[PDB]
């Protein structure tokens, strides 16, 4: 467990310097044909550095001239024999006090290295190489440009987590306010590959711009299938994301224990708020609002379903079968339990769905619905 | 201590 702070030193921040080498006396690997970073490489390298400082307590300051630096960047083009090397990609040296520690090197004969802003593998390579220079040891043609779930955990173990990042209400995906290219989709042709770090506020996964059937999971540490890819989005350990918006596809939106606002969008969606007081919008289409236990919608913290469509949407209470299939009752409970009732509040046009579970002395489950609902909309 | 990235 090597870091810039030493060996087996955990949770300690670092202030590091970096430098784009303009010349070298030698490359520590023995490769030759040094070429300095071009303008695009410089911009993309800084974006990679930023993606690391976003998640862990690292500060990076550029130095120039003859000043030494913790982390350095340079290209090579030839092997130790002086022959052209068009085959290799990049490498980096771990932190330490030895010559070349923290240095990272990239093959200028690779177009992805020269053009990391338009060839995604180049940006990913920068991020990856920097990870090693910091002490880390280890999708349909696209490459994630920022640290993924395990590396976020690992780098935070070394340097501590950055609790100042995006502490406001943050939106990831379409309509993003992150000012990070890897969290931003500007149109439906853009692929998203990221693991979100977010240190506070009420946040949204906006994947509204895609037509693919998506699976969006708001659980900490969980993976989502977004924009037609699989497992391309995850939520880092230590992060709570609150809201999700699906696209025009037939989606599955899985909430977490927090109070979530879930919007299915068009298409026939499945929405599962989970624990907490959730607000659910199925959107256009034949949507299903799923309840997996009495704890999903207690009276003290009940769900709202804000756009329910009688005769079109469904509410799934089949999970309650495990203690005896629910019986639907018209306007009164018997006291026997395992009963469900739809109660119409004519003054406010709200339907209250009350569910009385066996063994409960009071009716403890409620979902409030803005609109009418029928017995035949309820799956028991 | 050097780590290589795949090409
Ligand atoms: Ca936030
Ligand atoms: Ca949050
Ligand atoms: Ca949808
Ligand atoms: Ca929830
Ligand atoms: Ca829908
Ligand atoms: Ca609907
Ligand atoms: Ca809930
Ligand atoms: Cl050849
Ligand atoms: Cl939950
Ligand atoms: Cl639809
Ligand atoms: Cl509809
Ligand atoms: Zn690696
Ligand atoms: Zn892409």
């Amino acid at each position: 467990n090597v870091s810039w702070n030493g060996t087996n030193v955990f949770g300690k921040s670092a202030n590091l310097t970096f430098k784009f080498l303009q010349s070298v006396s030698s490359i520590p690997s023995g490769d030759t044909g040094f070429v300095k970073f071009n303008a695009e490489q410089i911009e993309q390298a800084k974006l990679s550095l930023q993606s690391w400082s976003d998640v862990a307590n690292l500060t990076f300051t550029e130095v120039t001239g003859n000043k030494s630096a913790n982390i350095t960047f340079g290209n090579y083009t030839r092997d130790a024999s002086g022959n052209l090397d068009y085959g290799t990609q990049a490498y980096a040296y771990y932190p330490g006090n030895y010559q070349g520690a923290g240095s990272s090197w990239y093959n200028y004969n690779q177009s992805n290295i020269r053009n990391p802003g338009s060839e995604e593998y180049g940006r990913q390579t920068f991020t990856h190489e920097i990870g090693h220079a910091l002490g880390l040891a280890h999708y349909n043609g696209h490459y994630g440009g920022a640290p993924m779930i395990d590396d976020i955990a690992a780098i935070q173990r070394l340097y501590g987590a950055n609790m100042t990042t995006r502490t406001g209400d943050s939106v990831y995906g379409f309509n993003s306010n992150t000012d990070r290219d890897f969290y931003t989709a500007t149109d439906s042709s853009k692929a998203l590959i990221f693991s979100v770090w977010d240190a506070g506020g009420t946040d949204t996964f906006d994947f509204s711009g895609y037509s693919n059937n998506q699976r969006i999971n708001l659980n900490e540490g969980s993976f989502s299938d977004v924009g037609g890819l699989k497992g391309n989005v995850s939520i880092a350990h230590g992060v709570t994301i609150e809201n999700a918006i699906g696209g025009s596809g037939n989606d599955i939106l899985v909430g977490n224990s927090a109070d979530n606002i879930l919007q299915g969008g068009a298409g026939n969606d499945v929405l599962y708020g989970g624990a907490g007081a959730d607000t659910l919008y199925g959107g256009a289409g034949r949507d299903t609002f799923v309840y997996g236990s009495g704890q999903d919608s207690t009276v003290a913290a009940y769900d709202w379903i804000a756009d329910f469509q009688k005769g079109i949407d469904k509410i799934d209470l089949s999970a309650f079968r495990n203690e005896g299939q629910l019986s639907f009752v018209q306007d009164q409970f018997t006291g026997k339990g395992q009963e469900v009732m739809l109660q119409w509040d004519a003054a406010n046009s709200i339907t209250n769905l009350w569910l009385h579970e066996a063994g409960h002395s009071s009716v403890d489950f409620l979902v409030r619905i803005v609109g009418q609902a029928a017995q035949s909309d309820i799956i028991v | 201590a050097k780590a290589s990235q795949a090409a």
